[PDB]
RNA sequence: UUAUACAAUUAUCAUAUUAAAUUGUUAAGUGCUGAUUUAACCAAUAAAAAUAUAAAUAAUUUUUAUUUGUUUUUAAACACCAUUAGGUA
C-alpha cells in the first residue's frame, strides 16, 4: 500500500521469530516430513511462513542459529511464539 | 511497440520502413552488376554493398570493371544518373 | 528526491554529512571509496574558494570542477573534462547558469522571478524538443502542457514586478506575442486583464519612473 | 492550386448530402 | 567588381531583349511602354498565387456562412436549420478567429492531422506543415505520402524537408547530426522510389543545403548537394534552372560556414545570370564582407586580395546594390550595413545609415545601437552623442542591456575621460537594476583610473560597482586586473588606506601579488601627503618587494625616489634604493632591456562576440496556445461550481447539522 | 474585480505612497495653473443658449 | 536606485529560498536552527523555553500570564514543535 | 569511465582486425575523443554462434573491450559507426558506468546521495569486477609486496 | 589513468593482438572473464 | 612548508592561531600567507578564517600606530583619526558592524582574541 | 409539506490517478521482456506565482485499451471460413 512490496529476508534467527508467529525452515531434499507439518498447521488455520533453506542468501547464519536452539540437526523445525 | 529488423544481421532499421524502402533498395540486392565493382580497399570496412542503399549521395570508391583504375563516384550517379569508368569514357572517345 | 536533485545540482557538498560517508558509500564500500591510496601531489587547501559558492560559477568543465583544481594534470584529464564531453543534464544546467549569472540577486539565489521565468522556458524548450523526436510520448504532452502555464504565470508576474528584466527577455529570445489572450471571448470580458488584479500585482508599477502622474 | 475542384466538388455534394437530410427517411 | 557586373549584365540583358523583340514580331517596338533589365523568380509564383484567389472554384469554394435569411425559416426543417459546411483557408482567411471554444462549434480537435489523410492527392504539403496539429516525424510523413501512391512534385519534397529543417531549427546545437541524417535518409527516398511519381527539383536541394547550413556542415551541403544540383543543371537545362532560393540557401551556407569567397562568387553567379537577388542574399553579402574585413584587421593587427582599401569598393556597392535593382531595405539590411562599416573602420557611414533607418521606415533593432557605440569606439569628441544616443532607446521602445553598457564603458575606457562613464552609471545603469560584469566593471575603472584628474566620487562608484560584482558570480577571471586598476585609481587619487584595505580582499580570492600594484601603492603613498601615509608606510611598501617573492622595477625606483620627497631619511628605504640601482644596473650589464610597467588593454571586441549570456530559445507562441504536439492539459475534477446546477436550498450548518450513526 | 484583496492592497497603497514621500525630492512649490472647463456635466444635454 | 517589489507572503516575510527553485518549501525548522545558532551565550542572560513576544509592547496584560512570556529580540518567531498536518 | 564497448568480432587474419580496429579509432580521434583503453581478450567459444554478413554461423569469436571517453553525439556517430562494420558481429554499450545499477529505480531516498566521480574516475575493471579480481589484490598493491612476497616458494622447492 | 594517444595507438593495437601466441616464455594472462582463451599464432590463426 | 606541502599533513587551528600571534607587522604575516599558498599545505576551514582574522587584526593596530605617530606631534586627534574609532577596516572577512559571522564555522561561538 | 433522490439496475450531462507508471524512429532494451518471475539497463518525466477564503484564481487539449480502414510477387510463417488447396486476415 504506502511501500512496494519486497520480500522478507535476513541472517539472523529471532529477526524470523520476532516477525512471524509460525516459522518453519525446511529443505528442499526432505518433501514429506514438511507436507505433515503443512498440514497439521492448516489444519488449526494458522497462518505459516515457511522458510526452504535450499537457494538462501544466509544458509551457513542459519545453519548455525538453529543448531543453537534445537541441539538436533533435524530439518524441518517449527518455531511457534519465539 | 515496434518491431525492427537487421539489415546483413548489422543495420537496424524499423520493419515497416525496410520493406518499403530499406530492403529492395540495396546495393548489393538491385544493382549486383554495379555492387560487383565495389572497391574492397580505398572504401571504408564499416562501408560495403549490402547495408548501402541505391542513393547514397556521398562519393565511394569504384574499382573499374573491364579496365583497371580506381575512381571516386557517388552511388546515386551511378545507379540512377547512370555512371562509368572515366578512364573507360576517355578511351571510348579515342578508339570510336 | 526531485527537491535532492536539484540540491545536488545548486549545492556543491550537500550529498557530504559531517562524518564525510555518503549514504550510498555506507552500504558500497569497495564501489564508492577509492581502491588504491597515493603519497603524491597533495593539492592543499583552496585558496581560490571564493570565487565559486555554488555550482553554477564553475560550468566551463565537467562536475562543476573549477579550472584551478585542473593545474598538474596532462592534457587527457583536461580534455575528458571538458565542455565537449559533458552529458546533456551538465549543458542543460550550464545553460540554466548561464541565465543564473545575468539575472540572479545573490550568488544563493534561485527563486527570482527572471530567474524562474527562464527556468521555466528552458524546460518548456526542453519537453518540446523531446516531443519532436517522440511525439508519442503522451506524459511529456502534459508536462509540457503544465509548463507551459506555469512559464506564462512566472513571465506575467515577472511583467508586472520588474518590467525591464521582462522587455529584456522578451527582446533577447525573438518571443514577443508569449503573452498573449487565447480566446477572443474571454478577452472581452476583462478576463485576461483581471488576472493582474485577482494575484496582487494591479499596483506593481511605480509610477514616477515610466510617467508623469499629474 | 491544381486540387481545389475535386474539394470544391466533395464541399458541394456535402451540402447536397445535408439538403437530403429534408427527406428524412428513404 | 559587384556592380561592374551588374551594370554588364543589365546592358546585356537589355541588348538580348532588344534583339529579341525585334526578331520576334517587333511588337515590344510598337508599344514601348518599359523594359526590365533584370529577371525576377518570385514574380511567376506571387502572380499564380494571385490568378488562384480570383478563380472562381476558388471564392465559390471559401463561400462566407449563409444566414439565416438565405438558408429559409426560423427553423425546424432539417438540413435548413443551421448553416452549411465553411471551409477557410489557413493563409488567407475570410473570417477573423478560425478556432473557438465553444461547447458544440468546437472545431481545434478536427485541424490535427488524419482528417486530411482522406486528400492526400489533392494535398498541399506546405500548408499541411505549417497548419496541422499531432503531425508525425517527417520520415513517417514521407512514408504515409509514399505507402498512399500520391504523385509528390518538387514542392511536396521542398516542404518535406523544410518540415525536417524545421525539426534542425528548434533543436539544440548538440543534436543536430541525427535530424541531418534523417534529412538525408528522406532525401534519398525521394530520389530512388520512382513509384509513386516523386521527381527531386532545386527547391528539395535548396531545403537540403539549407539543413546543412542549419546543422553546420561545409563539407556536407558545398560538396555534395551544390554540386549535385549544378550536374543537374548542366546535365539537362530548361527543367531544372537555378532559381534564387538555392542561391540564397549557397549564401546560407557560405554565412553558416564563414567561407567569405564562395559567396561572392555565388552572388557574382547570380548577377551574371540576368537574375535579380533578394534583399536577405545582399545582407548576406554584406555579412561575408564583414567577416572579411574583421579578418583583415585582425591580419594586420598581428602581423585572395592583399589589398584592405579595394574591400571597401567592393563593399559599399553592395549597399548601392540595394537602390540598383528595386530591394527594398530591411532591418537586417541595417545591421549588416552597419556590421559591414564596423569592419571597414568607417564610422560616419554609421552615422548616415543610423538616420537613413529613420528616414523612411526600419525599426532600430538594439543590436543596431550596438554597432552605433562600436562604430565611434576610436573617434574622440563624440561623448555627448554617446549620452543621448543611452536616452533615444525610451521613445524608441528599447531598453539597454548589458552589452550596450559595456560598448558605452569601452569608449569611455579608450577616450579615458572618466566623467562620461560616472555620467553614464549615475542616471542610466543604477535605474536598470542588472548585476554588473567583470569586462563592464573592468571598463570602467580602466576609464576612471586613466583619466586626467579624477575625484573621489569615481572611488566610491569604482568600490561600490566592486562590492555589487562580488555580491554575485561571474565565470571570467577578471579579479586581478580590476584590482590593478582600483589600486591605480587609489594611486591617481592619493588614498593609501582605500587601496590598503584592498590588499585583504586579493588576499580572500588567493590572488597573488604583483610589481604594478605595489608600485601603484607607492604612487598612492607619493601623493598622499594631504590624507595619510607616513615614513612606515613606504618601508611597508619595501617590504612588500623585499620578502615576499617579488623582483623590483624600472618604475619603482621612479615610485620610491617620489615617495622619499617630503617624508624623510628612512635609511632602510635608501638601503632599497641602493638595491634598486645595484640590480637595475647589474641586469642593464647583462644585456636586458629596461622594463617597465605594463598597461592593462582595453578589449575591444565587437558586439557579436562579447560573452553573450544568452543561447536560443525556439518556442513559438502560435505552437502554445493551438496545442500542437498534442499538448493535453488535465481538467479538474467536478470543479464547476455552476448556479444552474444547483438545486437545493443552503441553510447555515446545513438542513441536518449533527447527525449521528447508529 | 475580486474585493477580498483590496486592503492589503490598501497596505500596498500605504507603502508606495510613504516610499514616494521619501524617495525623491521635491523642487519647490509649482505654481497654480488655472483649470478650464469640462464637457462632461451630468443629467441630460443642455442647449446652446 | 530601483529597488525590486516584494510580491506574496513569503517574499515580505523574508523567506531565504534556500531549497533550489522550490517557493513553497516549508521553512519553519531550517529557520528555527539557524536562529538558535544565532544566539549565543554571554559572559561578563541566555533565554528560556517559554514562549516570547518581539516587542515588550505585545507582553499580555494579565500579570501572570505574563510570567509565562518573555521578551526576545528576533527569536521569538518560528516557535513551535509541531507542524500542520496534512491527509 | 564515460563509455565502454564489448566488441565481439570475427576470427579474421591479423591485418584485417588491426586495420579494423585502426578504423575504430581514428573515427574516434576524427570526432574528438579519448581513448581511455583497448584491451585484446583473444579467441574464446562462446555459448551463441553469431552470423556474419553472408549468414555463416561462427563458432569461435574474439572479444575486445574498448573503454573512451567521447561526447554523446559523436558516440552516437561511433556507435552507429561501429554497430554496421562488416567484422563486428555484437557490440553492447556500457552507458550505466557514471551512475551505479540500481540507484534510479531502487530506493527513491538514495538517488541523490551517490557521487558520480568515484566511478568516473576509475576504469571498468574497477567497477565491473572479473572473476580473478578481489579486495586482496588491490591492497597488495600499497602494502611494499615485493618485500613480503620473496620467501613464499620457500617451502615447495625442497619437494 | 594511461590514456593512448592518436600517434601511439597502432603500436598498441599490435601490442594488444600479440597478448595470445602460441611462443612464449611467460605465462598468460586470464581474460575479463576468469578463462584462458584459444591461444594463435601469427596472421591470427586458431591453434 | 613545502616539506609539509609535500607529506600531505593538515596545520591545526591552535598551530596557525599560534603562527600568526607571533608576527608584529602586517607585512611579515603576508609572507606567512604567501609562503604556504606556494607549498600547496593543507589546513581546515577554521584555520583559514582565524589566519584572515588575524590579517585583520594587524591592520587595525597598524593604523593605530599610525594615527598616534600624527597625535603626539599635533597634540590632538583629526577626524580622520576618530572616524578609524568608530569605523575601522571596511573591506574585512570579519568586521565588527555584523558580529555573527564566526557561529556556524567555529565551534565555540566566539572569534579568538588576542591581546598584548 | 421532498426545500434530502436507500441500495443495485434502465438510460442521458462524461479527464485518462501518474517515478510501482508512460514513451523511445534520429536514443535504449529488443526475436512484440510477462513462458520463469509480486523485483527489468539507459534517455525524457516526481517540487517550483499570489490567494484559502476567493465566491468559477482552471482548461476547451490527449488516448496506454477494442475494432475498422489505409498498400499489393509487396509478411515467409502460425490461426480462421469454403475441405487439403484457395483466399481471409
Ligand atoms: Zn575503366
Amino acid at each position: 500500500s504506502a511501500t512496494r512490496w519486497l520480500p522478507f529476508v535476513s541472517s539472523d534467527l529471532k529477526d524470523y521469530l520476532n516477525r512471524y508467529w509460525a516459522v518453519m525452515f525446511t529443505v528442499g531434499a526432505r518433501p514429506i516430513e514438511t507436507g505433515h507439518i503443512r498440514h497439521y498447521v492448516s489444519w488449526y488455520c494458522t497462518r505459516m511462513k515457511v522458510v526452504l533453506l535450499d537457494h538462501h542468501v544466509y544458509v551457513e547464519p542459519l545453519r548455525q542459529q538453529l543448531q543453537e536452539a534445537s541441539r538436533t540437526p533435524e530439518l524441518p523445525l517449527l518455531f511457534v511464539n519465539k | 511497440k515496434a518491431s525492427h529488423i537487421r539489415i546483413a544481421n548489422r543495420k537496424r532499421v524499423e520493419m515497416f520502413v525496410a520493406k518499403r524502402f530499406h530492403l529492395p533498395t540495396r546495393l548489393a540486392t538491385a544493382a549486383p552488376d554495379i555492387a560487383a565493382e565495389w572497391h574492397d580497399e580505398l572504401n571504408p570496412m564499416h562501408m560495403y554493398p549490402a547495408i548501402i542503399g541505391i542513393g547514397h549521395v556521398q562519393p565511394v570508391w569504384w574499382k573499374c570493371a573491364i579496365c583497371s583504375h580506381s575512381y571516386q563516384m557517388s552511388v546515386e550517379k551511378r545507379v540512377v544518373r547512370g555512371g562509368g569508368c572515366p578512364q573507360c569514357v576517355v578511351n571510348g572517345k579515342r578508339a570510336v | 528526491p526531485v527537491q535532492k536533485k536539484r540540491q545536488e545540482q545548486m549545492l556543491y557538498g550537500v550529498n557530504i554529512p559531517e562524518t564525510r560517508q555518503m549514504k550510498f558509500e555506507e552500504q558500497h564500500p569497495l564501489l564508492a571509496g577509492a581502491l588504491r591510496k597515493l603519497e603524491g601531489q597533495p593539492k592543499g587547501f583552496p585558496f581560490w574558494y571564493r570565487k565559486y559558492p555554488t555550482r553554477r560559477h564553475a560550468y566551463e568543465y565537467r562536475f562543476s570542477i573549477p579550472v584551478e583544481m585542473l593545474d598538474g594534470y596532462n592534457d587527457d584529464v583536461k580534455k575528458a573534462l571538458s565542455k565537449g564531453m559533458m552529458s546533456i543534464q551538465e549543458k542543460q544546467f550550464a545553460q540554466e547558469a548561464m541565465y543564473m549569472e545575468r539575472y540572479a540577486e545573490h550568488d544563493f539565489d534561485t527563486t527570482s522571478p527572471a530567474v524562474l521565468a527562464v527556468k521555466r522556458a528552458l524546460k518548456c524548450r526542453v519537453l518540446r524538443n523531446h516531443l519532436l523526436t517522440n511525439p508519442h510520448n503522451n506524459i511529456i504532452k502534459t508536462v509540457l502542457a503544465n509548463t507551459e502555464r506555469k512559464l506564462n504565470h512566472a513571465l506575467r508576474r515577472l511583467r508586472k514586478v520588474d518590467f525591464k528584466k521582462y522587455w529584456e527577455i522578451i527582446r533577447d529570445h525573438d518571443v514577443q506575442d508569449i503573452l498573449q489572450p487565447p480566446n477572443l471571448v474571454t478577452y472581452r470580458q476583462g478576463s485576461y486583464w483581471k488576472y493582474d488584479w485577482n494575484a496582487g500585482l494591479a499596483i506593481s508599477t511605480n509610477l514616477a519612473d515610466v510617467m508623469d502622474p499629474r | 492550386t491544381e486540387g481545389t475542384q475535386e474539394k470544391l466538388a466533395a464541399a458541394i455534394q456535402e451540402h447536397v448530402q445535408d439538403a437530403y437530410r429534408f427527406s428524412g427517411p428513404t | 567588381r559587384l556592380a561592374a557586373a551588374a551594370v554588364k549584365a543589365a546592358e546585356w540583358y537589355a541588348a538580348e531583349n532588344r534583339r529579341k523583340q525585334k526578331g520576334g514580331d517587333v511588337i515590344r517596338e510598337k508599344v514601348d511602354c518599359t523594359a526590365p533589365l533584370w529577371f525576377d523568380d518570385t514574380e511567376q509564383n506571387l502572380l499564380a498565387r494571385e490568378q488562384h484567389v480570383r478563380s472562381p472554384a476558388y471564392r465559390e469554394l471559401h463561400r462566407p456562412a449563409l444566414t439565416n435569411a438565405a438558408m429559409g425559416l426560423y427553423g425546424g426543417e432539417p438540413g435548413f436549420e443551421k448553416a452549411h459546411r465553411v471551409w477557410v483557408d489557413p493563409d488567407r482567411p475570410h473570417i477573423k478567429h478560425i478556432y473557438n471554444q465553444t461547447a458544440l462549434a468546437r472545431n481545434l480537435r478536427y485541424a490535427r492531422y488524419g482528417y486530411f489523410k482522406r486528400d492526400m492527392h489533392l494535398l498541399d504539403v506546405d500548408k499541411l506543415v505549417r497548419h496541422a496539429r499531432l503531425l508525425p516525424t517527417p520520415g513517417r510523413l514521407l512514408t504515409d505520402f509514399l505507402y498512399q501512391r500520391v504523385p509528390l512534385p518538387d514542392k511536396s519534397c521542398a516542404a518535406l524537408i523544410r518540415y525536417q529543417r524545421q525539426q534542425i531549427e528548434m533543436l539544440e546545437v548538440w543534436g543536430r547530426h541525427a535530424s541531418f541524417q534523417c534529412a538525408v535518409e528522406m532525401f534519398e527516398r525521394m530520389i530512388v522510389t520512382n513509384i509513386p511519381p516523386v521527381e527531386v527539383g532545386v527547391e528539395t536541394h535548396g531545403e537540403m543545403v539549407l539543413c546543412a547550413a542549419a546543422c553546420g556542415k561545409w563539407e556536407e551541403g558545398w560538396n555534395v548537394y551544390a554540386n549535385r544540383a549544378r550536374e543537374l543543371e548542366k546535365e539537362s537545362p530548361e527543367s531544372f534552372i537555378l532559381n534564387t532560393f538555392f542561391f540564397d540557401a549557397l549564401l546560407t551556407l557560405c554565412v553558416a560556414a564563414g567561407r567569405v569567397s564562395e559567396g561572392i562568387d555565388t552572388l557574382e553567379e547570380v548577377i551574371k545570370r540576368n537574375l535579380r537577388p533578394r534583399g536577405t542574399m545582399l545582407n548576406k553579402a554584406m555579412i561575408l564582407y564583414s567577416i572579411l574585413g574583421e579578418q583583415m584587421s585582425k591580419h594586420e593587427a598581428s602581423r585572395y586580395l592583399c589589398e584592405p582599401e579595394e574591400v571597401e569598393k567592393m563593399g559599399l556597392e553592395v549597399w548601392s546594390l540595394f537602390d540598383f535593382y528595386q530591394l527594398p531595405r530591411t532591418t537586417a539590411s541595417i545591421e549588416a550595413y552597419m556590421r559591414m562599416c564596423c569592419a571597414f573602420n568607417k564610422p560616419t557611414l554609421v552615422l548616415k545609415a543610423q538616420g537613413f533607418a529613420d528616414a523612411s521606415d526600419i525599426r532600430l533593432s538594439i543590436e543596431c545601437f550596438h554597432w552605433l557605440v562600436y562604430a565611434i569606439r576610436g573617434v574622440a569628441g563624440f561623448g555627448d552623442y554617446v549620452m543621448d544616443v543611452l536616452s533615444q532607446l525610451r521613445p524608441r521602445g528599447l531598453t539597454p542591456d548589458f552589452v550596450l553598457f559595456t560598448l558605452s564603458f569601452m569608449y569611455c575606457a579608450l577616450q579615458r575621460d572618466g566623467e562620461l562613464a560616472l555620467a553614464i552609471f549615475d542616471q542610466h545603469f543604477v535605474h536598470q537594476n542588472m548585476n554588473p560584469t567583470p569586462e563592464m566593471v573592468l571598463l570602467f575603472i580602466q576609464a576612471c583610473s586613466n583619466c586626467e584628474e579624477p575625484t573621489a566620487v569615481m572611488l566610491e562608484r569604482s568600490e561600490t560597482l566592486i562590492k555589487r560584482l562580488e555580491a554575485v558570480g561571474s565565470s571570467v577571471d577578471l579579479i586581478s586586473p580590476i584590482y590593478d586598476q582600483f589600486l591605480e585609481l587609489c594611486a591617481h587619487l592619493g588614498a593609501v588606506a582605500s587601496g590598503f584595505s584592498a590588499l585583504k580582499r586579493i588576499v580572500g580570492f588567493g590572488k597573488p601579488l604583483t610589481t604594478r600594484m605595489i608600485n601603484s601603492l607607492l604612487l598612492a603613498n607619493s601623493n598622499a601627503i594631504s590624507s595619510n601615509g607616513s615614513l612606515s608606510m613606504t618601508e611597508e611598501l619595501v617590504g612588500f618587494f623585499t620578502l615576499l617573492k617579488i623582483r623590483p622595477n624600472a618604475d619603482t625606483e621612479i615610485c620610491v625616489n617620489l615617495c622619499r620627497d617630503a617624508f624623510g631619511e628612512s635609511p632602510v628605504v635608501n638601503d632599497f634604493i641602493k638595491v634598486i640601482g645595484e640590480s637595475l644596473q647589474g641586469d642593464s650589464e647583462k644585456g636586458e632591456a629596461p622594463q617597465y610597467d605594463e598597461d592593462i588593454p582595453v578589449i575591444q571586441v565587437p558586439p557579436h562576440e562579447l560573452r553573450q549570456l544568452r543561447t536560443e530559445w525556439k518556442l513559438s507562441p502560435r505552437d502554445i496556445v493551438l496545442r500542437r504536439f498534442g499538448q493535453h492539459t488535465k481538467p479538474p475534477g467536478k470543479a464547476a461550481l455552476d448556479v444552474g446546477s444547483m438545486r437545493g436550498s443552503v441553510i447555515p450548518f446545513g438542513r441536518s447539522p449533527g447527525e449521528q450513526l447508529v | 474585480l475580486k474585493a477580498g484583496l483590496l486592503g492589503h492592497y490598501q497596505q500596498e497603497a500605504f507603502e508606495a505612497r510613504k516610499r514616494f514621500e521619501e524617495s525623491t525630492t521635491y523642487p519647490g512649490p509649482i505654481r497654480a495653473a488655472t483649470p478650464g472647463d469640462t464637457r462632461f456635466y451630468s443629467g441630460s444635454l443642455e442647449s446652446i443658449l | 536606485q530601483g529597488h525590486r517589489l516584494l510580491h506574496g507572503k513569503r517574499e515580505r516575510e523574508g523567506s531565504l529560498f534556500a531549497v533550489a527553485n522550490d517557493v513553497k518549501r516549508d521553512e519553519r525548522l531550517l529557520r528555527q536552527q539557524l536562529n538558535a545558532l544565532l544566539e549565543e551565550e554571554r559572559m561578563p542572560t541566555p533565554l528560556v523555553d517559554l514562549p516570547g513576544v518581539e516587542r515588550r509592547r505585545d507582553l499580555p496584560a494579565d500579570p501572570i500570564t505574563r510570567l509565562f512570556f518573555q521578551h526576545k529580540g528576533d527569536h521569538a518567531l518560528y516557535y513551535g514543535t509541531y507542524d500542520k498536518p496534512s491527509v | 569511465v564515460f563509455y565502454s564497448f564489448v566488441l565481439v568480432m570475427k576470427p579474421r587474419q591479423r591485418r584485417f582486425t588491426s586495420q579494423a580496429l585502426r578504423e575504430i579509432g581514428v573515427a574516434v580521434y576524427s570526432n574528438g575523443g579519448l581513448i581511455r583503453s583497448i584491451t585484446n581478450e583473444g579467441i574464446m567459444r562462446p555459448y551463441s554462434r553469431f552470423r556474419d554478413a553472408d549468414n555463416t554461423p561462427l563458432t569461435y569469436a574474439r572479444y575486445i573491450i574498448l573503454q573512451l571517453d567521447m561526447g554523446e553525439e559523436e558516440m552516437g556517430k561511433v556507435d552507429k559507426i561501429i554497430r554496421e562494420h562488416q567484422d563486428v558481429l555484437m557490440a553492447l554499450k556500457l552507458n550505466n558506468l557514471e551512475r551505479p545499477v540500481g540507484i534510479r529505480s531502487g530506493n527513491k531516498e538514495l538517488q541523490a546521495a551517490y557521487f558520480p566521480l568515484d566511478t568516473f574516475t576509475r576504469l571498468e575493471e574497477e567497477i565491473n569486477w572479473s572473476p580473478q579480481t578481489s579486495a586482496d589484490i588491490y591492497t597488495q598493491l600499497e602494502m611494499n609486496w615485493k618485500e613480503f612476497s620473496r620467501t613464499r616458494w620457500s617451502s615447495f622447492l625442497r619437494n | 589513468i594511461n590514456y593512448v594517444p592518436h600517434a601511439q595507438l597502432r603500436e598498441h593495437i599490435d601490442k594488444e593482438l600479440d597478448k595470445y601466441v602460441a611462443g612464449k616464455n611467460e605465462p598468460y594472462p586470464l581474460n575479463f572473464v576468469g578463462q584462458m582463451p584459444f591461444l594463435e599464432d601469427g596472421d591470427g590463426n586458431i591453434v | 612548508m613545502h616539506l609539509a606541502g609535500r607529506n600531505g599533513r593538515e596545520l591545526s587551528v591552535r598551530t596557525i592561531q599560534h603562527l600568526f600571534a607571533r608576527t608584529d607587522s602586517f607585512a611579515e604575516a603576508l609572507a606567512v600567507f604567501y609562503t604556504m599558498r606556494r607549498c600547496h599545505v593543507a589546513m581546515n576551514m577554521e584555520a583559514y578564517y582565524s589566519m584572515l582574522y588575524s590579517l585583520q587584526r594587524l591592520e587595525e593596530e597598524g593604523w593605530g600606530q599610525h594615527f598616534r605617530n600624527e597625535y603626539e606631534e599635533n597634540g590632538a586627534p583629526s577626524e580622520q583619526a576618530m572616524d578609524f574609532i568608530v569605523k575601522g577596516i571596511s573591506n574585512a572577512l570579519l568586521p565588527e558592524n555584523k558580529p555573527w559571522l564566526g557561529r556556524v564555522m567555529f565551534q565555540d561561538r566566539n572569534v579568538p582574541d588576542r591581546r598584548y
